């Protein structure tokens, strides 16, 4: 039925929304680690706040 | 090297971020299990024990 | 000559990586029109109830 969301449906979209935003957030810390001076320029900002 | 730190530190702050999140929302959708007990209504229990 | 190589080589990686950025803009972009031509048409006629 469709008049309201189970609560072990609700259980697994969150923990595939929070997967998927784990997921992000592993390829951008890849993307930040892997980084060479060959293709990218030392951002001086960012590294200051980190 | 420095991108390697700079990549440690977004990991490590973002550990935290994401257990917050991973634990709240959790707690927050089974506490609404635990508060969902059936009601003490005025009768008997259908079943003497 | 392992210098020039290697410069050469991150010639072909740099390339990779525009093509990346652009696909990646590309993608996303896709993404988020497929889900409103899929689907805008009809949520927008019923809403026009
Ligand atoms: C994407 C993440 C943040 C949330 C994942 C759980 C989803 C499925 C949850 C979050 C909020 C929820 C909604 C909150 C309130 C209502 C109103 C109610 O009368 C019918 C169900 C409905 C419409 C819920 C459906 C399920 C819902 C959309
Ligand atoms: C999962 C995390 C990220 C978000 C949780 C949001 C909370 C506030 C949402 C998630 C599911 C929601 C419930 C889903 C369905 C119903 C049944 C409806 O008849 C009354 C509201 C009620 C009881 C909602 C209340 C709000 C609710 C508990």
């Amino acid at each position: 039925t469709s008049l309201s969301v189970p609560l072990l449906g609700r259980f697994l979209i969150f923990v595939m929304v929070v997967a998927t935003l784990i997921v992000m957030n592993c390829v951008i810390v890849l993307n930040v680690s892997q980084r060479t001076p060959t293709t990218h320029a030392m951002s001086p900002r960012l590294r200051h706040v980190l | 090297s420095d991108w390697v730190r700079m990549g440690n530190a977004l990991d490590n702050i973002c550990f935290w971020a994401a257990l917050v999140l991973f634990s709240v929302g959790s707690s927050l959708i089974f506490l609404g299990a635990y508060f969902n007990r059936v009601p003490d209504l005025p009768y008997a229990p259908c079943i003497q024990p | 000559s392992d210098q020039e190589s290697n410069n050469a080589a991150a010639e072909w990686k740099y390339v990779a990586m525009v093509m990346d950025h652009i696909l990646l803009g590309v993608f996303m972009l896709v993404c988020i029109i497929g889900t409103l031509a899929v689907f805008a048409g009809r949520l927008i006629e019923l809403n026009q109830q």
